[PDB]
């Protein structure tokens, strides 16, 4: 041993559960809302379904330049009205 | 006995041989440059820079 | 509180059918919405 | 589909086929319920 | 608890049905239970199967394999395989699932309530798997039960309706069976065949009074061997010859279920006979041969030549000579010309693809049946995408053909490692260091060195 | 004693050279059959027609192959399954046209093969072991299987058979991922992961035994002259090469057990190649890799790429290239 | 940003829980 | 007789806490509609 | 007995997970890759890279989602979130790759810290570092394909994308475009992987069935102790054994041990060599012989001209979606195709 206490012991003893019963819920429900408030797409740039292409557009909006590369996906993004 | 990958180990504690085994291979190698050289001279054309430089030959 | 309390087999077994419910969702979710085809 | 009047059993229908599954699943349970002695 | 942990037993959990081999009572629970398991899928499946069926949709394009099984035995169809009764599935699936539940009964009363071993119970129930008179006698009553089984098939077939027919005179459909082949020269004539090209062994059996026939021969044979298994033990040479244990008697039977499994899988894959493509899709030879004669129609009404139109290769484009003359398909189906199937053979003639008949006799529903059996050849995707794999998402199909087969391998093959397994182990265990090596008596440090 | 007597003596002798046994005899002549005409014909066969297309191949050396290129050539589209034997043949010119070579060669390999195996068995009975090895040996065993037989009885010709050759076996891969998408086949996947993990636990185990071999030797002699072969004493401290592992990871994804150790890196490359052979053998019956072709889909209906498409896209490459001149209608079949 | 806390107050819901309830054998073992 | 917060906590939330919240995402993921 | 030896009786200390000096670069980096690739393939698209769907968030699955390269117009980019790609902005960042090389970097600094992990922990236990030493193939193996083949290459583009599916085009390509099946590195590599799994699987199937009968259990297991002296398992029958069933086998403990550390190891060094070619183009793509006899001569076929004629098709079939930067418009009438397919 090392010192630690067995996982046998915590995950069956009482306590442990008391806790985890309400903080592994509480996280699930904090990640569920992470992608249902849509603030998932909006923190990694995620496209959603409909922001993928413009109405009629076709052309997949490929970064083509390094250091304007930026503006060149805002700009791609202001495309989609 | 030394097995045949570490033949060289012997140097380790003969500084006098490691310098002489160093000297044979800075040979080596000087040799070679010189070799090479002497073969590109006889093989290498002159005649075209433009068309014909050392890099395409 | 003490350790041992509850039974090793009931904690395998709940958290096993937990498994078995997760992966089973995205597997339901293969067949419907995103990823579907359809 | 079932005949009608069975209709009813119809979602119990469709989970009967995985239950021989259940029982080698019931197996380990038994088997962590005596230790795997 | 008896024989129920390590200490006691010899054997850890994970091989923990081992405690069972000299406990007659709970073994025999443990078998009536699975058995009761099989009997439980076939019933429960069937009924989900009957649940999720449309009638007018072909069976194979709707994932059933049990359904197909009850259908081949003439129940629930009429001409063309076409459904015309569901209630004989439902009937089937039904008593199948009542059944189980005392087979399951019988099982866990056996299994944990039940005496634990039956010898000191019954002298009749009760046996030494060193016993090879009583050995002989129960292989003998289950091989009688077996030939009784062949026999309900040859019962259902002549008198009970008969079998469904996908080479019957005017189209496929349900027929009474009333002269079954007995020539013994045919049915094992059958079994002396090549399993290769052209020949297909037994798998090549083609019409269901070699079907019958064949199943007459076999319940008559099992009920003999099973009668003369009863009323003999087993002879010198036999008993020279063989491990007699518990674990050497799993070990013959994994290596014979891995054998049929085998077999198993070659018959679902090039019989449509026993396994119509009415029900179960076109076999991978008809399919291909299929596409063949899709485009062969297409082009001679579009008014090409078929007979004479030379393909790239120099090869006929449609038409062209198998090895030994007759005319085949062109094209790489030319490895399927040994494929047979109803909706072809009007087309041939005694050298093979007839060039007359194709160009005058071809029917409308040949065209039908196989532009339908090329666009449902069993090729499919592991999440049923049906088609090549380079295809879209679109179809959902994958042939019942390809998944009794692929499962069948799968089995037959793990049964066959099973057999390695444990016929392996019953050797050493028989000879006495299935443990281990004898450090006090190891058997190479008696031996005269290799060199 | 008898003749036939002192003929089974012999034959299942503890003290041949080489064990013969009565698998090795089937396994010795069979062997050599199949490597005798693997030989002649990898050096010295003519062109083979495979596809049955009249487009002969050549394999062999004397005919412009070197040992990269070359093979043995896979019987002929046309002969389908078909058994083609010597004396089918109105020739051996014809013979050879057609790729019977290869049909001797695998058949003829395969039955040695199964042999083999079986006489694994045999002299570990003979020498009072346990007899597992030959389980172990039933993986490559029927992986063999899958590539020489049974594909090519679920495609209905020896011709898709894998080739006997370097470039032949590369051949047979590209046309597979085409028809099959194998890689996106989790029995392959598994497969990937047996030899992956093999090689992985191969060089750590190794690594770790060699990490703790006890000191029995000096500088300028091989540490290997401190094992003495059939001494008693295990030659290296296995606590310690725990406690280094133990502690790399945590203790308890480390074995202290050297039998449950063994165990273990005999299952898992065993039980890898075991799906990887099946997955050949499941793929022989056309049922295939995952299709994820067109799966995602945006609000309107385009259609959003993603790694499953490229893919796809290079098996079409493959699909549309293969066999040139052999399709004559739209749908690949087999 | 209100979906931050909406759905970040889930998360600290749970560390204040816990950090309640471990309080005394923290300042214990602290 | 038994520590509670110790390196090997860390460790075991540092991937337990961020895998929860993850799989309630993924979870939520599989009712989305294009 | 200052700061410095008090920390380092710290990252020493026997506990659960050891920790070491080595501890500080390895954990940070490590769960920062693993965190990079759960984060990418969770939430982050391919859209502005490759045109792709890579994540859960957008409906990929296990086999397809992906951290994906940056777009090729990026180069060779550190791509810093602090650089002048991003400048800053996470968002941005994730949508130009940034993500990629996160792990990628992290990742390598993490393999460094694992192989200083074997190095430290060998030391302080008192074992020779041959766990560490047989460590440097996977970092040959990794360096070669994640960082010095794109090197040469264009950009981080053409790297490997970290998923499944992503791999799976790697190999494709490698294929159509390198015809990487035909150089004798990867072979090599080949024979290094699959002898050492078949070393694996015939060293475990061995020791197993020449076991002493050490116990009473038909379970076997159980009859082995960690401390005992003796060898577990008869090295004179296995000998024997082999001897007779393959004509040679191991007598030397050490040296079998020490050579399956050298086989897969070794597979994997000249893989890596190969690959070290490949990032210049420098393939072994043909055999000039081959091609001089086969344009002479039309009716001169092989597998290996049979295999140049499968990698046109994928170069032609795959290169505009899979290289979109490059705007290939390929009509119908150039795409290479045999009869009827
Ligand atoms: C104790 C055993 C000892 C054994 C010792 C060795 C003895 C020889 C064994 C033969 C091995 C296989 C040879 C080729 C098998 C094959 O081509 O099998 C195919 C044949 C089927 O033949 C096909 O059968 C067809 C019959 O259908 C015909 O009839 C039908 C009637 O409806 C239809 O009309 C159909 O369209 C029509 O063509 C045709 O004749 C085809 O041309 C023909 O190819 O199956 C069959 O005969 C029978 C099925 C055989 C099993 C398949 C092999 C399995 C081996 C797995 C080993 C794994 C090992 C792992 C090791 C670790
Ligand atoms: C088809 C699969 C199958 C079957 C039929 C069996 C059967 C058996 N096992 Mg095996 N076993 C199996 C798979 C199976 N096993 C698997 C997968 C493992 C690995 C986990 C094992 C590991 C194992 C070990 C280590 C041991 C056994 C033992 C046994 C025997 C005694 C069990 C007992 O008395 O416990 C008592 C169990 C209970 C009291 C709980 C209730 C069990 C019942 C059967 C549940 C019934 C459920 C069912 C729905 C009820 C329907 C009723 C309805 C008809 C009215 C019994 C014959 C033991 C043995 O051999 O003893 C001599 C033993 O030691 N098994
Ligand atoms: C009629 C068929 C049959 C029967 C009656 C037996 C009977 C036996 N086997 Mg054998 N065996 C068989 C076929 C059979 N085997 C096959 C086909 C193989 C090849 C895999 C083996 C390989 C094998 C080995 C290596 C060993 C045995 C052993 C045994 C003995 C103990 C078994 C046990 O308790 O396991 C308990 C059951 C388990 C531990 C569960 C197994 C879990 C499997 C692998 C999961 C399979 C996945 C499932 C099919 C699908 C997924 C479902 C999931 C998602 C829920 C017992 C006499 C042991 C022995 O030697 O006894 C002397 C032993 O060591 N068998
Ligand atoms: C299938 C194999 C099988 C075998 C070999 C046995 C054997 C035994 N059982 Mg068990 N049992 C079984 C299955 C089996 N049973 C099933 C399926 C059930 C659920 C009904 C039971 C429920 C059961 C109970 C409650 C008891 C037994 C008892 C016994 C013992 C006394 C038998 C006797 O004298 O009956 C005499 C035989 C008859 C009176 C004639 C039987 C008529 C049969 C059933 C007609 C059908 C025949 C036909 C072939 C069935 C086909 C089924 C197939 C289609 C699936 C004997 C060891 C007794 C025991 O163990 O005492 C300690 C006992 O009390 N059995
Ligand atoms: C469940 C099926 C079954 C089983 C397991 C047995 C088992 C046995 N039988 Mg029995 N038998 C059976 C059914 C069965 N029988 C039936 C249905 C009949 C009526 C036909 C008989 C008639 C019978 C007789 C007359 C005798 C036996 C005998 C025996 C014993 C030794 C047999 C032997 O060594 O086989 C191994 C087989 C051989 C050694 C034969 C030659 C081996 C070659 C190489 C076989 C090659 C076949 C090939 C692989 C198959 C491919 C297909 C082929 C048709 C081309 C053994 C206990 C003998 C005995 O001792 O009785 C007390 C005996 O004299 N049986
Ligand atoms: C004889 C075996 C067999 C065959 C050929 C089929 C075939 C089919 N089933 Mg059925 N079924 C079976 C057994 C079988 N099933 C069993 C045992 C159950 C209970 C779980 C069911 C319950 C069932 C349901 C509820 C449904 C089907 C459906 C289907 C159809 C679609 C299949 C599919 O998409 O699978 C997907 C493929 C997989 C899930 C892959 C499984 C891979 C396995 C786990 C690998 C196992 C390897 C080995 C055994 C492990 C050993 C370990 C080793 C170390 C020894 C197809 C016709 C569907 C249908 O369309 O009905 C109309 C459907 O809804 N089946
Ligand atoms: C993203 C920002 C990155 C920048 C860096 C920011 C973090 C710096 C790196 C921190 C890495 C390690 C942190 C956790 C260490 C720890 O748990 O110590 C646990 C210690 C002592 O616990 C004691 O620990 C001992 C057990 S053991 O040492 O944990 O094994 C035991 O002796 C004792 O009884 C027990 O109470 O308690 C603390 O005070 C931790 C201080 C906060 C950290
Ligand atoms: C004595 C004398 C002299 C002389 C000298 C001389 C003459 C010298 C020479 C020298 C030389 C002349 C040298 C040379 C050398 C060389 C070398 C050293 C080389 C090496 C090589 C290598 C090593 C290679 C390798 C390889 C290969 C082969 C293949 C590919 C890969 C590689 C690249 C790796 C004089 C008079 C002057 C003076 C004094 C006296
Ligand atoms: C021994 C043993 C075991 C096993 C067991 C078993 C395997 C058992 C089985 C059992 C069984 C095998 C059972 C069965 C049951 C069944 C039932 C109970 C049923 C019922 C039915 C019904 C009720 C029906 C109904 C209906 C109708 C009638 C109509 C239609 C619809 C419906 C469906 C509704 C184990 C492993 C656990 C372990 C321990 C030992
Ligand atoms: C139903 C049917 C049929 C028929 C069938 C039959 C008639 C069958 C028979 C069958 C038979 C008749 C079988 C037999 C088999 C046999 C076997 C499979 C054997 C085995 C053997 C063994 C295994 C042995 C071994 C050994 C050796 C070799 C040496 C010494 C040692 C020992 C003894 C181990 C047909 C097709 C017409 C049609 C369809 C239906
Ligand atoms: C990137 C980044 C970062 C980081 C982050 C992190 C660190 C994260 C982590 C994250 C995580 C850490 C996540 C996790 C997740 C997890 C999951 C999502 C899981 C899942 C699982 C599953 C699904 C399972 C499955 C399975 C298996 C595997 C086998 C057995 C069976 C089953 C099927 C159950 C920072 C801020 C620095 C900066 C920016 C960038
Ligand atoms: C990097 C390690 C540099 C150690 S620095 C070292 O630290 C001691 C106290 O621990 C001082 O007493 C000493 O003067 C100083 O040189
Ligand atoms: O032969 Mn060799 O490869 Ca099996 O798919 Mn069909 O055929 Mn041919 O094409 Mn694709
Ligand atoms: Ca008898
Ligand atoms: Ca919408
Ligand atoms: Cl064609
Ligand atoms: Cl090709
Ligand atoms: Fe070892
Ligand atoms: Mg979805």
């Amino acid at each position: 041993t090392t010192g630690e206490r067995p996982f046998s012991d915590i995950i069956t003893s009482v306590r442990y559960w008391v806790i985890h019963s309400i903080t592994i819920p509480a996280l699930f429900i904090a990640g569920w809302l992470f992608v249902s408030t849509g603030l998932a797409y909006d923190v990694f740039g995620t496209p959603r379904p409909d922001s993928y292409y413009a109405q009629e557009q076709r052309s997949i909006p490929l970064v083509t330049d390094r250091f304007e590369a930026k503006q060149q996906v805002e700009t791609f993004l202001e495309q989609l009205k | 006995g030394l097995p045949w990958y570490r033949v060289h180990t012997v140097l380790i504690n003969d500084p006098g041989r490691l310098i002489a085994a160093h000297l044979m291979h800075t040979a080596l190698v000087a040799g070679w440059a010189g070799s090479m050289a002497l073969y590109e001279l006889a093989t290498f054309d002159p005649s075209d820079p433009v068309l014909n430089p050392m890099w395409r030959q | 509180s003490e350790g041992g309390r509850i039974p090793l087999w009931i904690v395998a077994t709940v958290a096993g059918m937990g498994v078995i419910v997760i992966v089973g969702l995205f597997f339901y979710g293969a067949y419907a919405g995103l990823g579907s085809s359809l | 589909k079932l005949p009608e009047a069975y209709a009813i059993f119809d979602p119990l229908v469709d989970v009967l086929p995985v239950i021989p599954v259940l029982f080698l699943a019931l197996a380990f349970v038994w088997q962590a319920a005596v230790g795997f002695r | 608890a008896t024989n129920r942990d390590q200490e006691s037993s010899g054997f850890a959990w994970w091989a923990g049905n081992a405690r069972l081999i000299n406990l007659s009572g709970k073994l025999l629970g443990a078998h009536v239970a699975h058995a009761g398991l099989i009997v439980f899928w076939a019933g429960a499946m069937t009924l989900f199967e009957l649940a999720h069926f449309i009638p007018e949709k072909p069976m194979y394009e709707q994932g059933l394999i049990l359904i197909p099984h009850i259908a081949t035995l003439g129940w629930g169809v009429g001409p063309g395989g076409e459904v015309v009764d569901t209630f004989p599935f439902f009937v089937v699936g039904v008593v199948h699932l009542i059944s189980s539940a005392v087979l399951g009964f019988g099982g866990v009363y056996h299994a944990i309530r039940g005496p634990e071993t039956l010898e000191e119970y019954s002298s009749f129930f009760g046996y030494d798997w060193k016993d090879k008179n009583k050995m002989t006698t129960i292989l003998g009553f289950h091989l009688i039960v077996l030939g009784i089984g062949a026999l309900l098939l040859v019962a259902k077939a002549m008198f009970f309706g008969g079998l469904y027919d996908t080479w019957a005179p005017g189209g496929g459909d349900v027929r009474v069976i009333t002269n079954p082949t007995l020539d013994p020269r045919v049915i094992f004539g059958y079994l002396l065949k090549s399993p290769f090209g052209g020949e297909g062994w037994i798998v090549s059996v083609n019409n269901l009074e070699d079907v019958v026939g064949g199943h007459i021969w076999i319940g008559l044979i099992c009920i003999a061997g099973g009668i003369w298994h009863i009323l003999t033990t087993p002879f010198g040479w036999a008993r020279r010859a063989f491990i007699w244990s518990g674990e050497a008697y799993l070990s013959y039977s994994l290596g014979a279920l891995s054998m049929m499994g085998f077999i198993a899988t070659c018959f679902v894959w090039f019989n449509n006979t026993v396994y119509p493509s009415e029900f179960y899709g076109p076999t991978g030879p008809e399919a291909s041969q299929a596409q063949a004669m899709t485009f062969l129609i297409r082009d001679q009404k579009l008014g090409a030549n078929v007979g004479s139109a030379q393909g790239p290769t120099g090869l006929g484009k449609y038409l062209m000579r198998s090895p030994t003359g007759e005319i085949i398909f062109g094209g790489e189906t030319m490895r399927f010309w040994d494929f047979r199937g109803p909706w072809l053979e009007p087309l041939r003639g005694p050298n093979g693809l007839d060039l007359n008949k194709i160009k005058n006799d071809i029917q409308p529903w040949q065209e039908r049946r196989a532009a339908e059996y090329m666009t449902h050849a069993p090729l499919g995707s592991l999440n049923s995408v049906g088609g090549v794999a380079t295809e879209i998402n679109s179809v959902n199909f994958v042939s019942p053909r390809s998944w009794l087969a692929t499962s069948h391998f799968v089995l037959a093959f793990f049964f066959l490692v099973g057999h390695l397994w444990h016929a392996g182990r019953a050797r050493a265990a028989a000879a006495g260091f299935e443990k281990g090596i004898d450090r006090e008596s190891e058997p190479v440090l008696s031996m005269p060195s290799l060199d | 004693a008898n003749l036939w007597e002192r003929f089974c003596n012999w034959v299942t002798s503890t003290d041949n050279r080489l064990y013969v046994g009565w698998f090795g005899v089937i396994m010795i002549p069979t062997l050599l059959a199949a490597t005798i005409c693997f030989v002649i014909a990898f050096i010295a066969a003519p062109p083979v027609d495979i596809d049955g297309i009249r487009e002969p191949v050549s394999g062999s050396l004397l005919y412009g192959n070197n040992i990269i290129t070359g093979a043995v050539v896979p019987s002929s589209n046309a002969i389908g399954l078909h058994f083609y034997p010597i004396w089918e043949a109105a020739s051996l010119d014809e013979w050879l046209y057609n790729g019977g070579p290869y049909q001797l060669i695998i058949f003829h390999f395969l039955l040695g093969a199964s042999c083999y195996m079986g006489r694994q068995w045999e002299l570990s009975y003979r020498l009072g072991m346990r007899p597992w090895i030959c389980v172990a040996y039933s993986a490559p065993l029927a992986s063999a299987f899958a590539v020489f037989l049974i594909y090519p009885i679920g495609q209905g010709s020896f011709s898709d058979g894998m080739p006997l050759g370097i470039s032949g076996t590369f051949n047979f891969m590209i046309v597979f991922q085409a028809e099959h998408n194998i890689l996106m086949h989790p029995f392959h996947q598994l497969g990937v992961a047996g030899v992956f993990g093999g090689a992985l636990f191969c060089a750590m185990h190794g690594s770790l035994v060699t990490s703790s071999l006890i000191r029995e030797t000096t500088e300028t002699e091989s540490a290997n002259y401190g094992y003495k072969f059939g001494q008693e004493e295990e030659t290296y401290n296995i606590v310690a090469a725990h406690g280094y592992f133990g502690r790399l990871i945590f203790q308890y994804a480390s074995f202290n057990n050297s039998r449950s150790l063994h165990f273990f890196l005999a299952a898992w490359p065993v039980v890898g190649v075991w799906f990887a052979a099946l997955g050949i053998s499941t793929m022989a019956f056309n049922l295939n890799g995952f299709n994820f072709n067109h799966s995602v889909i945006d609000a309107k209906g385009n259609v959003i790429n993603t790694w499953a498409d490229i893919i796809n896209r290079a098996n079409l490459g493959m699909e549309v290239m293969h066999e040139r001149n052999a399709h004559n209608f739209p749908l690949d079949l087999a | 940003d209100w979906r931050v806390l909406v759905v970040l107050l889930p998360v600290l819901l749970a560390a204040g829980w816990a950090v309640r309830n471990i309080l005394p054998y923290a300042v214990k073992q602290v | 007789s038994y520590p509670i917060f110790t390196v090997r906590w860390v460790a075991v939330h540092t991937l337990a806490v961020p895998t929860i919240f993850f799989l309630g995402a993924i979870a939520a993921m599989q009712f989305i509609q294009r | 007995r200052g700061w410095f030896d008090i920390l380092d009786d710290w990252l020493k200390r026997d506990r659960f997970v050891f920790v070491g000096w080595s501890g500080i670069l390895l954990f940070p980096c490590a769960y920062l890759a693993l965190g990079g690739w759960l984060t990418g393939t969770t939430f982050v698209t391919s859209w502005y890279t490759h045109g792709l769907a890579s994540s859960y968030l957008e409906g990929c699955n296990f086999l397809t989602v992906a951290v994906s390269t940056p777009a090729n117009s990026m180069g060779h980019s550190l791509l810093l979130l602090w650089g002048p790609e991003a400048q800053g902005d996470f968002t941005r960042w994730c949508q130009l790759g940034g993500l990629w090389t996160f792990i990628a970097l992290h990742g390598a600094f993490g393999l460094i810290g694992f192989m200083l992990r074997q190095f430290e922990i060998a030391r302080l236990v008192g074992v020779r570092p041959y766990n560490a030493i047989a460590f440097s193939a996977p970092i040959a193996v990794f360096v070669s394909v994640f960082l010095i083949y794109p090197l040469g290459q264009s950009s981080w583009f053409f790297a490997p994308s970290f998923g499944v599916a992503a791999i799976f085009r790697f190999l494709l390509f490698f294929q159509g475009f390198h015809n990487w099946t035909l150089n004798p590195f990867h072979m090599m590599g080949v024979a290094g992987v699959l002898g050492g799994a078949l070393l694996c699987a015939i060293h475990g199937a061995t020791v197993e069935n020449t076991l002493f009968q050490d116990g009473e259990g038909a379970s076997t297991f159980r009859a082995f102790n960690p401390t005992q002296a003796e060898e577990t398992y008869s090295m004179v029958t296995a000998n024997r054994f082999w001897s007779q069933i393959f004509g040679i086998a191991f007598s030397n403990k050490r040296w079998l041990h020490f050579f399956m550390l050298f086989v897969p190891v070794t597979g994997l060094w000249m893989s890596a060599i190969g690959v070290v070619g490949l990032a210049l183009n420098l393939r072994s793509y043909d055999f000039i012989s081959q091609e001089i006899r086969a344009a002479e001569d039309p009716e001169f076929e092989t597998f290996y001209t049979k295999n140049l004629l499968l990698n046109e098709g994928i170069r032609a079939w795959m290169a505009p979606q899979d290289q979109p930067h490059e705007n290939f418009v390929f009509p119908e009438e150039v795409l290479p195709r045999g009869n009827a397919l």
